[PDB]
């Protein structure tokens, strides 16, 4: 029962990896391919973050792997800190 | 942020019995009035009083 | 992804500023690591005798520019511009020459030298 679902998840992951490999081959040799639309739309878009552009969709994020984004900067964060209370 | 009545080189502030917080730093202060000769951040406590 | 160096808008830059913890601050020669996207910053820092190592876990370098470049994103200081290669850039626009790093009070804008000891 659970084994069938695990195998389905493995096959879906393998298909996603195949699409990622196709995107890598595109970035290396061109290329008119599956991942052209997402990257072409994202390059001209004003969305500095991939979360708002892809809306959390897995294939869109997979096609966009390897490109610079605002989310890659950890120094822009600011952890809220409570100062010492008293003596 | 607390209420203020003068801004610039010299500042006067008023506080209540509640904690105030700013960008990345929250602090606890008591009610009162403080006067500073410089535009530095001011709150009513022993640390700033010293 | 590996950061790259770009030289666009080099003639419009007066100086450089560092962003640490989401707040812009002045640069000192004692600092040892930065995140950089510009090549002229190497000449800017070498003339003062400084050396550094590039890493993503270090304060970003931003250039003070006299030209309105990029667009404003809420929560981020200055302006953000994206290069033709996809890399992003940061700049500090100004209206008047006597501008260092400016922070926002709820009512007015006041310059500061240190965020921890200012009305910011």
């Amino acid at each position: 029962i659970i084994i069938w679902f695990l195998l389905l998840s493995v096959c879906l992951g393998s298909l996603i990896y195949s699409t990622a490999a196709l995107g890598v081959l595109m970035s290396n040799l061109g290329m008119p391919s599956y991942c052209t639309g997402y990257r072409e739309g994202y390059l001209n878009s004003t969305n500095v973050t991939i979360a708002t552009y892809c809306t959390g969709s897995i294939p869109c994020s997979v096609c966009l792997s390897g490109l610079d984004s605002l989310d890659t900067y950890p120094s822009l964060e600011t952890i809220q800190i409570t100062i010492s209370s008293f003596k | 942020f607390p209420n203020t009545y003068l801004e610039g080189s010299v500042r006067v502030v008023t506080t209540f019995d509640s904690e105030y917080c700013r960008h990345g730093t929250c602090e606890r202060s008591e009610a009162g009035v403080c006067v500073s000769t410089s535009g530095r951040w001011v709150l009513n406590n022993d640390y700033y009083r010293s | 992804h590996v950061m790259s160096k770009h030289t666009d808008f080099s003639s419009e830059i007066i100086g450089y500023k560092a962003i640490d913890g989401g707040v812009t601050r002045d640069i000192a020669s004692t600092d040892t690591c930065f995140a950089n996207k510009h090549a002229d910053f190497d000449t800017w820092f070498s003339q003062r005798g400084g050396s550094y190592t590039n890493d993503k876990a270090c304060p970003l370098i931003a250039a003070v520019i006299t030209r309105e470049v990029g667009f404003v994103v809420p929560g981020l200081p200055g302006t953000i511009l994206r290069t033709t290669n996809g890399d992003f850039l940061h700049f500090l626009p100004r209206v008047f020459s006597a501008v260092g790093n400016i922070c926002y009070t709820p009512s007015k804008l006041i310059e500061y030298t240190d965020f921890a000891t200012s009305a910011c």
